[PDB]
């Protein structure tokens, strides 16, 4: 009967526990793929500002 | 006593789970309101019917359940349908962005949201009960929610109740009324994470109850309506032993113990007979041997495969209404000496028999006759790895693309769950191969 | 609950975004006023989707008009249903773009786009749960193409997790004879392969060919196009707006419809085409003469499809006649995606037709629409004309080649997928 008790105790252990390593690992990548996504369009604001830039330079010319 | 607890997850389930209760209501004599007039035993009692009601001081009757799902459409039906009074408004749970047919949003994205007070609200049920059984969860392999919220429920089920026993009704997928490209993928996930988490589960192949509707009852085009009725009389028959209770009941866990060898093999193919209109059953009783030839037919399966190409590792055959030991016993004579029934040789070739005395109920305006007796049989059959092949290969002609895989990996998950997933279905379909090979 | 916020930027964007208006408000029994005269309760259930709810049960179209010039301010605003929309909605510049992308995406669109993105996020602001956006555009102008483009990307960034969807009307000679919509076109397929998830292409070489040849209209105009064009869309959202389970959610239609995020470029199509039983609509719906975007579906293969059939009619006759044309067709279905063709059946019939059937295809075919924009734009870049429109802008030219690039990158992967086998 102990031996009955630790091993349902196993069971809820790793079962918390494996739940947990991808409700985290999941979180970890749906930021990381939403982060580089935000990165790419940010990048494109950058672009777009020194186009900006570039216009006004060939206007004094 | 030993109380059952349902759990409805996604439309399938919840619409099910309508055609369930709406079922018990009448086999049981409850009005929509939920008052039991024949009850006498008010707010309470150690009746058979309360291992599936409860009762409140008022006398009503309330379904031990909860329906869920991940956006309101469907469950708001029930608030405002027929059955609206039966149900306490926090059994009935509801979010606001469905998975979209996409087992992580089920999972993680929008599942993690909701799952504290789904596990909150089924924690309220268990405190009501004396001795919970365990719980029965109705979902479908194929949508978001119905596979991947399913499988968290599961997975954090196991972990709040340990080994409570937990059994499924899964809906497999069937092109003619499916509602995704992407099924496969989400049935071999789900599949794959509730196998340690489920000690029985009872699959249901759409298109074999869409086509049992149009040969048995002459229906065109069945929709989701007519399969849920047929449904709910399966579900019926396999938990009226757990409903009513007589000097021939047999307890489900009692045919559980002989249907489940080694705890991966716990997929029991059903068979239910018979499935009649009432024009043709007019004049023409089915008898005893009658229906129990055609639980033989595979025709009649709730999952398209071949039986007659596997061998059985168990065989109940659970009937109700007018039977007797008598004209079972005769049936069974007759089938064993002139059907293909082949046992591996490790285990006994009987057939575990219970009767239920009270006859199956019909819903109003359904497409079924009322029958004086029906049967459902319970069979542990190779054979059901058909079912796990023909989806596998679904699986992989898209998986070998990457097809479709994007959607997945925008929402968390990785392409090694699907790797994962997929092993351990191989290993499945290995170990019905393994427990249908001959002793030496 | 489940909200969509519509979007029209430029001349073409703003007007069929206005004659899409004035269908589905038929469909729903809605007056140019905004007030509720139909018949069905089926028509409200799902109204929401499209419009706000307002005090006096007044019904307002969810939608934000955009443009770089004030002309089309005032013809919408005159036109059928015009004052339905509310007035804040107006979005309108001054000067135009005149027909140049690099204004629309860098600079005159720049400063406009602003108080653009101020309506856009009040009106998403009291969503209960908004599921996206939709735009209406033309690729061939300046104003809605890039300045559409640009505001797509400025969605996304603070609406990233939402559905992006565009109906891009692509250009042709046969419809407008400005010589540098080819550049304009290129620019924003650049940008819609990475920014939408869903792009209905609206081919007007296709519209025109339908006109012309099916419908025996000498010289069309604007308006025969769009007749074609607001049946399309009234079928593309017949899904969204009534209560079926097939596709109902922009994301899960997405989710059914693009097996790798970059092909993402859908081929409407719609029956009949005139001025008739099941069979003919499907088969007649499967032709290339039926198609809104000038591809031969027998010159390559599809990945997914949708088929919505609306009106009265036997269903058991509907999938029959479905699951007919995929044995019959089935070299043109890629075998590494199993029953990629599913069925929509919306039991209300459209205006003036007892049945009809809308054609959203995944197809790789798509590649010869491509290919002809990159025709048109590599011979004016192999002689680099006009490109002093754009470099006054501050553009570089290697942005072009960028984008050549990436639209012939898209091509190959059509290809690749066509070529592809099972074992
Ligand atoms: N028998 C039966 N099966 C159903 C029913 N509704 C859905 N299904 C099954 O479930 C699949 C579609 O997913 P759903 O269950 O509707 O969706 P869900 O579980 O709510 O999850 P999401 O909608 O994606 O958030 C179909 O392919 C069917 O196989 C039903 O009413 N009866
Ligand atoms: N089918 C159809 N196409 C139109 C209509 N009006 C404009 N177009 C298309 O729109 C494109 C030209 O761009 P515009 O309509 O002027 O839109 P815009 O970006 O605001 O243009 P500018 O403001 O002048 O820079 C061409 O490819 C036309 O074919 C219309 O009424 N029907
Ligand atoms: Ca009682
Ligand atoms: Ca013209
Ligand atoms: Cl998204
Ligand atoms: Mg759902
Ligand atoms: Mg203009």
């Amino acid at each position: 009967i102990q031996k009955a008790i630790e091993e349902n105790n196993n069971f809820i252990k790793m079962a918390k526990e494996k739940l947990a390593q991808k409700m985290e690992s999941n979180k970890e990548n749906r930021e990381a793929h939403l982060a580089a996504m935000l990165e790419r369009l940010q990048e494109k604001d950058k672009h777009a500002e020194e186009v900006r830039k570039n216009k006004e330079l060939k206007e004094e010319a | 006593m030993r109380e059952c607890i349902s759990i409805h997850v996604g439309q399938a389930g919840v619409q099910i789970g309508n055609a369930c209760w709406e079922l018990y209501c009448l086999e049981h004599g409850i009005q929509p309101d939920g008052q039991m007039p024949s009850d006498k035993t008010i707010g309470g009692g150690d009746d058979s019917f309360n291992t599936f009601f409860s009762e409140t001081g008022a006398g009503k009757h309330v379904p031990r359940a909860v329906f869920v799902d991940l956006e309101p459409t469907v469950i708001d039906e029930v608030r405002t349908g027929t059955y609206r009074q039966l149900f306490h408004p926090e059994q009935l749970i509801t979010g606001k962005e469905d998975a979209a047919n996409n087992y992580a949003r089920g999972h993680y994205t929008i599942g993690k949201e909701i799952i504290d007070l789904v596990l909150d609200r089924i924690r309220k049920l268990a405190d009501q009960c004396t001795g919970l059984q365990g719980f029965l969860v109705f979902h479908s392999f194929g949508g978001g929610t119905g596979s991947g919220f399913t499988s968290l429920l599961m997975e954090r089920l196991s972990v709040d109740y340990g080994k409570k026993s937990k059994l499924e009704f899964s809906i497999y997928p069937a092109p003619q009324v499916s509602t995704a490209v992407v099924e496969p993928y989400n049935s071999i996930l789900t599949t794959h994470t509730t196998l340690e988490h489920s000690d029985c589960a009872f699959m249901v192949d759409n298109e074999a109850i869409y086509d049992i509707c149009r040969r048995n009852l002459d229906i065109e085009r069945p929709t989701y309506t007519n399969l849920n009725r047929l449904i709910s009389q399966i579900v019926s028959s396999i938990t009226a032993s757990l409903r009513f209770d007589g000097a021939l009941n047999v307890d489900l866990t009692e045919f559980q113990t002989n249907l489940v060898p080694y705890p991966r093999i716990h997929f029991p193919l059903a068979t239910y007979a018979p499935v009649i209109s009432a024009e043709k059953a007019y004049h023409e009783q089915l008898s005893v041997a009658e229906i129990t030839n055609a639980c033989f037919e595979p025709a009649n399966q709730m999952v398209k495969c071949d039986p007659r190409h596997g061998k059985y590792m168990a065989c109940c055959l659970l009937y109700r209404g007018d039977v007797v030991p008598k004209d079972v016993n005769a049936a069974i004579a007759t089938i064993k000496t002139k059907r293909s029934i082949q046992f591996v040789d490790w285990c006994p070739t009987g057939f575990k028999v219970g009767i239920n005395y009270q006859p199956p109920t019909v819903v109003p305006g359904g497409d079924l006759a009322k029958v004086q007796r029906a049967v459902c049989m319970l069979s542990n059959t190779t054979a059901i790895a058909e079912a796990w092949a023909r989806l596998d290969h679904k699986f992989d002609l898209m998986y070998a693309k990457r097809a479709f895989v994007h959607w997945y990996v925008g929402e968390g998950m990785e392409e090694g769950e699907f790797s994962e997933a997929r092993e351990d279905m191989a290993a499945l379909e290995k170990d019905y191969e393994e427990v249908g090979v001959d002793s030496v | 609950m489940r909200e969509i916020v519509h979007i029209q930027a430029g001349q073409c964007g703003n007007q069929i975004g206005a004659k899409f208006w004035e269908v589905i408000s038929d469909e729903h029994g809605i007056d140019p006023t905004g007030s509720y005269h139909g018949d069905s309760d089926l028509q409200l259930e799902r109204i929401n989707v499209y419009y706000n709810e307002a005090a006096g049960n007044k019904y307002v179209p969810r939608a934000i008009l955009v443009d770089l010039e004030p002309g089309t301010m005032d013809s919408v605003r005159s036109g059928p249903f015009g004052q339905i929309f509310r007035p804040d909605n107006f979005v309108f510049g001054q000067s135009g773009a005149g027909n140049n992308w690099a204004k629309g995406h860098y600079t005159e669109g720049a400063e406009l786009v602003d108080s653009v993105l101020d309506v856009v996020r009040k009106e998403s602001e009291s969503c209960d749960c908004l599921q996206g956006f939709q735009l209406t555009h033309s690729l061939g102008g300046g104003t809605g193409s890039g300045m559409g483009t640009l505001l797509i990307s400025k969605i996304r960034e603070e609406y990233p997790d939402r559905i992006m969807n565009t109906f891009s009307v692509v250009p042709s000679p046969k419809v407008s004879d400005t010589v540098v919509e080819p550049y304009n076109a290129t620019l924003s397929v650049h940008q819609l392969v990475e920014n939408t998830d869903e792009t209905y292409c609206i081919d007007n070489e296709a519209l025109y060919d339908i006109c012309f040849r099916t419908l025996k209209l000498t010289t069309p105009t604007y308006g025969d196009l769009n007749h074609l064009v607001s049946a399309t869309m009234s079928g593309v959202t017949t899904c969204l707006r009534f209560p079926g389970q097939l596709n109902a959610d922009l994301r899960k239609l997405a989710v059914n419809m693009v097996p790798f995020p970059r092909l993402h470029f859908f081929m409407p199509g719609f029956a009949p085409l005139t001025s008739l039983t099941v069979p003919e609509l499907t088969q007649q719906m499967f032709d290339a003469k039926n198609m809104m975007a000038a591809c031969d579906p027998r010159h390559g293969r599809y990945l997914t499809v949708a088929a919505v059939f609306r009106g009265r009619m036997s269903m058991k006759e509907v999938d029959e006649q479905m699951l007919n044309v995929q044995n019959k067709n089935s070299s043109y279905f890629v075998e590494w995606i199993p029953n990629n063709v599913k069925t929509a059946v919306c039991d209300i019939p459209p205006r003036g037709l007892k049945m009809s059937a809308t054609f959203i295809g995944n197809s790789t075919a798509i590649q010869e629409l491509f290919k002809r924009i990159s025709e048109q734009f590599t011979a004016m870049f192999r002689r680099k004309a006009f490109l002093h429109w754009y470099t006054g802008e501050g553009m570089d030219e290697m942005e072009f080649t960028e984008a050549e690039s990436n639209m012939n990158d898209l091509v190959s992967e059509y290809q690749q997928y066509q070529d592809a086998t099972a074992d």
